[PDB]
């Protein structure tokens, strides 16, 4: 449950409206869905989403999946539909950590999925992750 | 750093300078002689950290925080403090010919040629990846490692 | 209970009217409440007091609560309606030690609170906290 | 930088000293070579903190306590120990180029300039963001972080 | 020496390169005066795959990834970085007088000669216990230790 | 399960014939033995596999039976026939040390063998494994 | 436990007839006795053995009792017959190791002497042990 | 029990007749009294003893009780008879430093008496050491 | 020194050589510039192990194996690494003014007199007791202990 507030930094950066923050936040807190993830589509542009998320969480922004190729084994720590809900895909293993290609770091319902490993967190536009979710499982 | 999105595109995405601000500031350079990214900080439209947001957004690079991203110990010799101050950069992960840059100065033409030549002078072939770094924090990474 | 002469340091550092101290000290000596929270409002600004309280415990006084971000997770269970009255919140984890920011470290029962992580204690003003907490959660 | 109202009578308005005490001490420093801030202390007229506080009011640089005001360690590397002791000053938050300099009296322009230059030779172009403190606390802070 | 089966044509015979690439490499001979060997890789004509197998084929070498193979930390000092990176080589485990030198092309006799001398003037008795690997990965490995 | 596709590199490098890859790869999914090991002698010089392992897996690049010394203290840990299919001979013994030298650390059917004690992987040929087992097993 | 090939230095350094090694090696291999004491008298001089064991086990060859002076810390409690039959005395200290002079470091019943403390083992001839018998106690 | 052997150094420096050594050792086992204390009387000329002993333990070769004054509190710790067969009445009595001037630090059975706390050793003539009892108990 | 018997000739007495090998190697050193102690094996006649055991024997001293015999650290610091390397020697037991010097060639007076001078600078007025070792073993001893 930690970042420099999902939604809030996006608001501070001029990426979202407060109202978008709150709609997206309510579903995050209420349904377990996600504020960053929901904010895009509710008024937030995507690179802008990711730019704040990168600063909110400490994420390394990524490219499409012709670059970001999933891990034959780690990818199954979060399946396509879990990855979609989560806003993430698990890739790799180094010094105990799995990389997480986020769309949104707060997954209230089950951020624990994927994080069956210690992890490093990454970030990018949903086009990339959408294909990656399908590639993952 | 390489050249890509033409600053106004991303300063607008980033909430750093609106299409209107990037035009006004650019008009300053009709006598100033600089680039959009330069004029924006000269004109007070951007903070240098805002330029940092732009140099990575331009290329699709990460928020390499100066206080979080590892300053690969050989990297500061590759991209010397002198270089670093000129372009608002700090070298990080080295990759053979390649270099990750903690960075401020967006697109430009001079930033490419000069960071590149200032690098070849000491080591690698630039092949760089500017990443967003708040300038106050960039300065600390530079000072702490060269 | 005890510290490095709260009241003498407050007078020396230009923090209190001597009046604040003698009333507040006697009240501690006679009631058991503590000099720190007792001193403010007696001829002592909260800023002036908390700088002294921290100094005299080996703890540190923090910047305006405008900049002091509450721990994003702990705050979910220490919401505005809770946090405003205490005047306190633990913050992050400084690698090995959380900043437990209290309203008065002279109370050992205060340093006990919010202590869910290895810690050092920090201190910030309840009036300032009310504005932050009102804003934040 | 600092510029200032007279310490002389700000102390009077603050209820710290009589105009007689501040002028006497002012005439002492006139010959002594020290500052009013020192002669009020030396003469037993005012406590260093009283003067420091007054100097904050005098200049617009709030009273700050050195023991806790964040003495960002980089700042001590940027502004040398002897340079500190020399003026009764201690470097704190760094921002871009900006330096919070906690001074016994931020009116000490010599310090500000010598510091400006010293900091630049070590890393920053300055822009003091002054504050004032009891010199003893600053001194202890100098002893604590160098 | 070394002799055995010339790298140029075998890069091609392996099905990993064209005789045209041996010739363009040879064009570097015509435009520089070196050997096939040298130019097959130095001018970038024959495929790295061709070189991975062919260099290995001409004289008898293993091929290994430097990022993982035990890059004996003392061995990097055996060949100072510029005398290491310029030739695409990196010192791995030492075997007494012998060095497991990992190189982009252990048959590139010009680059190899500069290195061999460095591995006797700066290094061991050379007595190489060699291996083949791309220059990029080797360079990353060199940078990690110097 | 994952690596830089152990055994396919060999085709790219001219190390194996196309036919070696196609047969060994069918056998890989069909039998559980992995392409890396399966390819040897399918059109794959064994050494070339070690060049590929040294590259695709990163195992310390060691030698043939005329190089690597047999030692039953460890060789007796794994059956010669399965070990040959696995691709390894465990060699040598100290209370705190065993070396395991392996041709196919991808082997989905049995990759986890041998390195279950103070040991790590090194790289060398089946030629050596069979002879070193016969010389010490 | 590793060594530098007991028996090989004896031949390679010109210390034995090969016969000493082969007969002795076979007895180690077939009877289970240890090659060190088995080798001597098989074509191997006692001096020759100890110099090989010294090098092979990272140990040191000892000269007569003008050199091998017993250590009374134990020698005055030690029976003269223990100095003789194990061919051994625990001596002084170095780093944390205490020296064990031995008739044979391969002969673990003798290396056992001393080992309350870490040790480097040292080696000598039957006459060194009979002289030590005569002088130690 | 470590030393350069009293009786042997004594013979080496011309300090005893051989017979003093041999008989004193017998009495030293049969009565259990220190060899050295016994040697003086069996054929050792006083100083001669102490000089050998000081060599045996690396001790300071001292002057008499004019300077080396005993401790009566410590003296009464031992039966003077225990102290006499021991070979010294103690000087001082620190937890890690009893000062002792024994007539024979070599003699393994009487040397084991007195030191309820370990001694730091120094040594002079028997005239002094017997006087040490006259001056304490 | 001591003067010594010829190495090859002591090898003859030991059944390790023919006088033919001694004189032929001797004629080689007369032109080669090395010593008989080197040419018995450099001329391809006598085993280097035989030579190693035999030189101290040639002087009346023992064979001491460098991978066994304790290189008492005072001794390699007594006689410096460069100086040791220079003669193919390695220091061992110390006593009074004494030093055991384990040499590939105990006859080598260059060591013994340059060693003498080194020992004297340290504080020992020399009394070296040459002992002989396999050159490779002392090479390793030299590599391992300064």
């Amino acid at each position: 449950q930690k970042d420099l507030k999902l939604g809030e930094l996006l608001l501070q950066k001029g990426w979202i409206s407060r109202e978008a923050l709150e709609e997206a936040l309510v579903e995050q807190e209420k349904t377990g869905d996600l504020l960053g993830r929901i904010l895009v589509r509710k008024g937030l542009p995507e690179e802008a989403l990711y730019r704040a998320l990168a600063e909110q969480k400490g994420l390394e922004f990524l490219e499409s999946t012709e670059g970001i190729v999933p891990d034959p084994s780690a990818a199954l720590l979060l399946l396509r539909s879990d990855a979609l809900r989560y806003g993430a895909v698990p890739i790799g293993f180094q010094n105990g950590e799995v990389e997480v290609v986020l769309s949104d770091p707060r997954h209230k319902e089950a951020v624990a999925q994927l994080l069956n490993r210690p992890a490093r967190f990454y970030l990018a536009l949903p086009q990339a992750w959408e294909e990656l979710f399908r590639r993952a499982y | 750093l390489p050249r890509a999105k033409p600053l106004g595109e991303i300063l607008v995405e980033l909430g750093l300078a609106r299409p209107e601000d990037v035009e006004e500031a650019l008009q300053k350079q009709r006598r100033g002689g600089g680039r959009l990214e330069d004029t924006l900080v000269q004109s007070g439209k951007l903070r240098p950290e805002a330029l940092a947001q732009a140099v990575a957004t331009q290329l699709g690079y990460p928020y390499v925080d100066p206080e979080e991203d590892p300053p690969d110990p050989g990297a500061p010799l590759l991209l010397p403090e002198d270089l670093c101050r000129r372009y608002g950069v700090f070298p990080h992960r080295l990759e053979g010919n390649r270099l990750v840059l903690l960075m401020k100065d967006p697109r430009n033409i001079l930033a490419l040629d000069d960071v590149r030549l200032a690098l070849k002078r000491k080591g690698l072939n630039y092949e760089v990846a500017p990443a967003v770094a708040t300038e106050a924090a960039i300065t600390k990474l530079i000072e702490r490692f060269y």
